[PDB]
């Protein structure tokens, strides 16, 4: 029984970039939804079991749903925008340049995502399934970010990768705040909402994740 | 017949590509495959972006008796579920980058 | 027997129905004739009335996918062939930093195959090599280096079974490109309606609309209305742009698809018709598909349901 | 019964009770057999066919009707049976009209000023202008004010200037094209000799949509009706098989009729390149058989068949489902040109052998202008191999390609399941019923 | 080029139904939005000019490959074809011709309207609920579909459309697409503009049964 829980900042807590009737609805009404139907199907192994190697069984499109507004909520906090630092920051200029050219192509994925999805910066370890998917001679740069885009309720876990930031562009998250303005929704986002602490936090566990699996 | 291959197969080329299209690509970051004179048969699962640096190759589609030729400058979309015979007779050198849906 | 390959035809005093269920044999009530219509394949370009223009010392070793070449003594059965679990020698190989999956493996025994020589030469130098082997990227010519198709079971129709038996001024040619009327609800405009349509798809609010002959408007490009006319048929020529008058306001001997004998005749003056079924009906010609009658009595079978091909020699 | 099974027939076989004209004999053979072998004819219709075997009789009878020679021999090729019901074909609203251009304007690989163009190309907005028809009647021009000089055609003008430009410049190389690949003239094709006529549309000239009014010159049983419609090319409406057993009553050579533009085609693969429709008189609700596709040439040039169906919008050539899923396939990392290292290893090691010692077969010829003897005799004289390890980093580049594909693969897969697209080409892959060493 | 062609109705019509606001941005800036991007990519493609509506969305869709124009080629068509699907005073039952074949097709217009109804409830993400006549079978059918397609990519003659997009209600109804789902059937639907679209389409199918000669 999977419960839905609150974001970590108080409902009113995002205004005036994010009303809290967005809230009210995204968070108490599609959110509350999708961990309703799931537990009534019935979390990181649900979406991946769920997805069965692409021949999605009907729990998948509750559970990951489920699982990316969580992550969706964890993304963003009320004092956010700005830039990273640390490892997150020497891995975003090593990938992209710099990071005024990685905020860019962030953009402009999460703009050109058709229909409903989401645009992820994930760190890219994954193993694959299959024979003779394995480099004899790891270079250290293979395990790198990237920015990738999925339609509805897909996310990169079923791929083995690591998200690290999420942006929600299915049309619930900004219509009330922004109706068609999607562009201006986006320029909100990495601007005055994005939480790169909590992004630095993840790319520790994704790294460790990685260093687990090579010894 | 009249129609070009290049038309019939939907295959995108952009010859003599200016600079500011490859560094909006990001061509600078793609991956590196060079070969030298063989033949190469593949049957395209997603689509490819192609840019030539360096020699030619020409392409044979399955069953064709004709050949696109492409040089170096030129950028290449290999379409999804495209199958075909890659010639090379002297030494190739290419970036590339893979498509899924949407993308790019 | 058939004299000739073609499909059958029969227009009365034939049983539609099959003597039995699971047979192609029909009965005749009646006295009847059966016609043999004249007739001389990948099945994704070829269909109907198509044109047929065309007739239809390990470091000079080597371990690839399925394959190995070799500069331990090599036992080669007699005839070159391996089977399963065959031994051909009692490290081979560069010991390659990649290895795909492979359907042989190694055991020396070959298990999963033909054997053959391979020879380098170069300046008078001699090498020779023992090569064993075994999706469009699987694969193991160098650029650098009539007849009509009738469809339905397919036959050629060819001059081999088809003859011929022999304002400004109103112009035929384009009117304009007709508008969606609003009223109407659809982008292509339904133009007309025949007599079962329009008791089907007729709006109530409609009923005003419908006329018994064409009213002709024309739009400019600034959106004006022009009729020159409202009470005759009188269109713009697109070409030499001028009106016109439509030929009506729209309010032979010999037709299309009879069959004929062998000696009927269709005027005192004119040649004897050939047997067959009209193909083709023009202004002073007809073409005529080659067809031979069978009479038939009371009580004979036929062998075959309607349209079905017949080879020459079939009962 | 012998009710389903008639039906069964026409439906499914194309069964028609086509008109059979009967010589004299013929038809004494029907009457007089169906009474016995050898008995005295009773019916009154094979007594009288007795009668018709002797041309003299028919003669004497011809004369007591009035009538002449030629009209018996007419009143024999009549159609028998019952009428269908006879058409009554209504106007939906009056037929409003613009002069648009072509959207396909101009023809590939002919230059045309692109400012007169896109000048050209603003009357193709034009067609989302809402018209209604309680509102033809508030600023109708008639008569006077009706004239053509009155009229705003300033966008369609332009066109006329540039198609009669390309006209006087293509005419010539059209009709030479015609004769180059045509042997011999069919509705359809383009009219050429002593039948062509200056002003003749050309096929640029038309687009679908356009209403025209026309003759109708051809009747064929297996492909439709062929309509004139002023241009090189004449029209075809697609009507087939039995459909014509009650359609031949209504569409009859040389009568005027008014047709729509449905499709155009290029006149090289497809035997009709202007597709019709009936517009008066409607007969939408008798045609049942439909064409599939539209039919083409198989021309000289025609060698491969994937290519063919690529130029008309016709399936692939299906296969048998292989059963295995691509993306679980093992990866791909034996580059090609690995096998021509290999050869270029062989010949310098034998070249270094000879020059230590001299100071079912297949032949590979290798050149010594394509070896490099001054890095192999290094490498000897120091003494795997550089040539060796030469293979490893060509295979490490195709296996990175191979690698970078599945991965951009496994992305594809789940964006095309969650969107409903399709993984294979469709009509590819038609179903069934369709057709140790290494440790040692 | 295309222009943008206006609703048979003014954009206040469907009160309170579908609200005014609703109309002048979905209309107004998706509809436009979609013209707009779509003339652009014709302007460059001499080509994909030319194309008919019809000929250009099959021709942009490349057999399940789409061509980047296929999105707004697809969206303007279907925007057109929504904005047909519904009238002032619509709902209802449809009568006549309609009727029958919905009797034939379904059983009855109360097994049609649950089957409509399931199809756009179940359809997840942005995407469009279809009634077409099938071209090979002769027979009206419920379809649905994601994002931007439209039953012409496999030659079938759409009937009625409901755009069941987030932008579409999202305004006057939020989560409750239920509720938008029952008031287009009992207000909007435009059975009238389905009786003409019939009509057009029996010029290609000829729903009807062949006379045959007793003789
Ligand atoms: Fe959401
Ligand atoms: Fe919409």
């Amino acid at each position: 029984g999977f419960e839905l829980k609150p974001p970590p900042y108080p409902l009113d807590a995002l205004e005036p970039h994010m009303s809290r009737e967005t809230l009210d609805y995204h968070w108490g009404k599609h959110h509350k939804t999708y961990v309703e139907n799931l537990n009534k199907q019935i979390l990181e192994e649900v979406v991946l079991l769920s997805y069965n190697r692409g021949n999605m069984l009907p729990a998948f499109n509750n559970a990951a749903q489920a699982w990316n507004h969580e992550f969706f909520w964890e993304s963003i906090q009320p004092g956010g925008g700005g830039k990273p630092s640390g490892d997150l920051l020497r891995l975003i200029e090593r990938d992209f340049g710099s990071f005024s050219d990685f905020v860019e192509r962030f953009k402009a994925a999460a703009a050109s995502n058709f229909g409903s999805g989401w645009t992820w910066l994930a760190y890219k370890a994954n193993r694959l399934d299959v024979a003779n998917a394995v480099n004899p001679l790891p270079k250290e740069e293979d395990k790198k970010l990237v920015i990738v885009k999925t339609p509805n309720a897909v996310n990169p876990l079923v791929w083995d990768y690591s998200p690290l930031l999420t942006i929600d562009t299915w049309e619930h998250a900004y219509y009330l705040d922004f109706e068609n303005r999607r562009i201006e929704y986006i320029n909100t986002f990495m601007e005055k909402l994005v939480s790169w602490e909590t992004v630095s936090t993840r790319l520790e566990s994704a790294m460790a994740r990685a260093a687990q699996r090579e010894q | 017949m009249q129609t070009p291959l290049e038309e019939l197969y939907n295959v995108k080329v952009e010859r003599k590509v200016s600079q500011r299209r490859l560094e909006e690509l990001g061509v600078s970051r793609w991956s590196v495959w060079k070969t030298g004179k063989c033949k190469l048969p593949w049957d395209w699962q997603v689509d490819q972006l192609v840019y030539i640096e360096e020699g030619e190759v020409r392409v044979v589609p399955e069953g064709s008796k004709r050949f696109m030729q492409f040089l170096a400058g030129d950028l290449v979309r290999y379409p999804k579920w495209l199958e075909a015979d890659l010639f090379f007779n002297a030494p190739y050198s290419e970036r590339y980058c893979f498509k899924a849906y949407a993308d790019d | 027997y058939s004299d000739s390959e073609g499909e059958m035809h029969w227009s009365t005093d034939v049983s539609h129905a099959p003597e039995f269920t699971y047979s192609n044999v029909h009965l005749l009530p009646k006295t009847s004739h059966l016609w043999i219509l004249s007739g001389g394949i990948l099945f994704s370009i070829h269909k109907d009335q198509d044109q047929m223009n065309i007739p239809f010392s390990d470091l000079l070793a080597k371990r690839r996918r399925n394959r190995f070449l070799i500069p331990i003594s090599v036992e080669i059965p007699i005839n070159g062939i391996f089977r399963r679990n065959s031994i051909f020698a009692f490290t081979l190989f560069p010991k390659d930093l990649f290895r795909e999956k492979d359907n042989i493996q190694l055991r020396l025994v070959l298990n999963w195959v033909r054997a053959f020589f391979v020879e380098v030469n170069t300046k008078g130098l001699i090498r020779d090599f023992i090569r064993i082997g075994l999706r469009k990227r699987n694969n193991p010519m160098n650029p650098f280096y009539h007849g009509t198709i009738r469809m339905f079971s397919l036959l050629i129709l060819s001059s081999s079974n088809c003859f011929r038996i022999g304002t400004i001024k109103n112009s035929s040619g384009p009117l304009g490109t007709a508008i969606q009327i609003s009223n109407f609800y659809s982008f292509l405009p339904l133009l007309t309606y025949n007599q079962i349509s329009v008791i089907k798809y007729l709006q109530l609010d409609n009923f005003k609309y419908i006329f018994q002959v064409i009213h002709s408007y024309l739009i400019d490009e600034n959106g004006r209305i022009f009729n020159l006319d409202p009470y005759s048929n009188l269109v713009l020529n697109p070409f030499k742009l001028n009106w016109y008058f439509l030929h009506q306001n729209y309010n032979t001997i010999i037709s299309l698809g009879q069959f004929f004998c062998e000696n009927v005749c269709i005027a005192k003056k004119e040649p004897y018709l050939k047997s067959g079924q009209v193909l083709i009906v023009q202004r002073d010609s007809v073409v005529i598909r080659s067809a031979k009658p069978y009479l038939a009595t009371p009580g004979a079978k036929v062998h075959g349901h309607y349209r079905e091909i017949l080879y020459e020699g079939d009962t | 019964t012998e009710d389903e099974a008639r039906r069964r027939n026409w439906i499914e076989r194309g069964w028609a009770p086509w008109e059979e004209i009967l010589t004299p004999e013929a038809d004494f053979a029907r009457k007089s057999l169906n009474e016995g072998e050898e008995v005295p004819l009773q019916s009154p219709e094979a007594i009288e066919a007795f009668k018709m075997l002797r041309p003299s009789y028919r003669k004497k009878k011809i004369k007591e009707m009035g009538i002449t020679e030629d009209e018996w021999y007419a009143k024999q090729f009549e159609i028998r049976g019952d009428k269908p019901p006879p058409l009554d074909t209504s106007w939906a609203g009056p037929l409003v009209v613009r002069q648009i251009p072509p959207r396909d304007w101009p023809p590939k690989g002919w230059e045309v000023d692109r400012k007169e163009l896109e000048f050209i190309r603003e009357a193709h907005k034009l067609m989302a202008e809402r018209v209604w028809l309680e509102d033809l009647d508030k600023d109708l021009k008639v008569g006077e004010d009706a004239t053509v000089d009155k009229m705003c055609l300033e966008r369609f003008k332009v066109f006329l200037k540039q198609y009669n430009e390309w006209v006087e410049a293509n005419k010539d190389r059209l009709e030479e094209d015609s004769y180059k690949y045509d042997q011999d003239f069919y509705p359809g094709r383009r009219i050429r000799g002593k039948d062509y006529k200056e002003g003749m549309y050309e096929l640029p000239f038309y687009y679908p949509g356009m209403i025209c009014e026309g003759t109708v010159t051809t009747l064929h049983l297996y492909q439709g009706a062929f309509v004139d419609i002023g241009g090189v090319h004449e029209g075809w409406v697609p009507i087939k098989g039995n459909d014509w057993f009650w359609i031949r009553h209504f569409i009859r050579v040389g009568m005027h009729v008014i047709v729509e533009i449905t499709a155009k085609r290029d006149p090289y693969r497809f035997r009709f390149p202007l597709e019709l429709r009936f517009v008066h008189p409607n007969i939408d609700h008798m045609i049942f058989n439909k064409f599939d596709f539209p039919p083409i040439f198989h021309r000289d040039g025609d060698t491969n068949p994937d290519e063919i169906r690529r130029d008309c919008g016709r399936p692939p050539e299906p296969r048998k489902d292989p059963g295995s899923k691509p993306e679980e396939e093992g990866l791909l990392s034996d580059h090609p040109y690995v096998d021509k290292l290999w050869q270029l290893h062989v010949a310098e090691q034998m070249i270094l052998d000879d020059y230590e010692a001299n100071p079912p077969k297949v032949i590979l010829k290798t050149s010594v202008k394509e070896l490099d003897l001054e890095a192999a005799l290094i490498e000897r004289k120091y003494h795997k191999l550089r040539r060796n390890i030469e293979m490893d980093e060509y295979d490490s580049l195709h296996w990175r390609r191979s690698l970078e594909e599945r991965e951009a693969l496994l992305r594809d897969i789940s964006s095309r399941q969650a969107l409903g697209l399709p993984l294979e080409e469709p009509g590819r892959y038609k179903p069934g019923s369709f057709f140790s060493y290494d440790d040692a | 080029y295309y222009g943008l062609k206006t609703p048979p109705y003014p954009l206040d019509a469907l009160e309170p139904y579908m609200s005014q606001r609703t109309l002048e941005v979905h209309w107004g800036k998706h509809h436009r939005g979609y013209v707009d991007n779509l003339n652009k990519q014709l302007g460059k493609d001499d080509r994909l000019y030319g194309y008919t509506m019809e000929e250009l969305i099959k021709a942009t869709y490349n057999n399940g490959n789409p061509l980047p124009e296929f999105n707004n080629a697809a969206q303007v068509y279907n925007h057109d074809f929504f904005w047909e699907s519904m009238q002032p005073g619509g709902g209802d039952m449809p009568i006549k011709g309609v009727l029958e074949q919905i009797e034939k097709d379904f059983g009855s217009f109360t097994n049609f309207r649950e089957k409509f109804t399931n199809a756009a409830l179940t359809q997840f993400g942005s995407g469009w609920v279809w009634l077409v006549l099938k071209r090979e079978e002769r027979r009206l059918e419920v379809v649905k579909t994601s994002n931007a397609i439209n039953p012409l990519v496999w030659d079938d003659i759409p009937i009625i459309n409901l755009d069941v997009w987030e932008h579409s209600y999202y305004l006057d109804y939020k989560n409750e697409r239920g509720k938008y789902i029952n008031t287009f059937l009992n207000h909007l639907v435009s059975w009238n503009a389905a009786m003409s679209r019939m009509a057009r389409a029996e010029a290609f199918v000829n729903l009807g049964e062949p006379t045959i000669p007793i003789a």
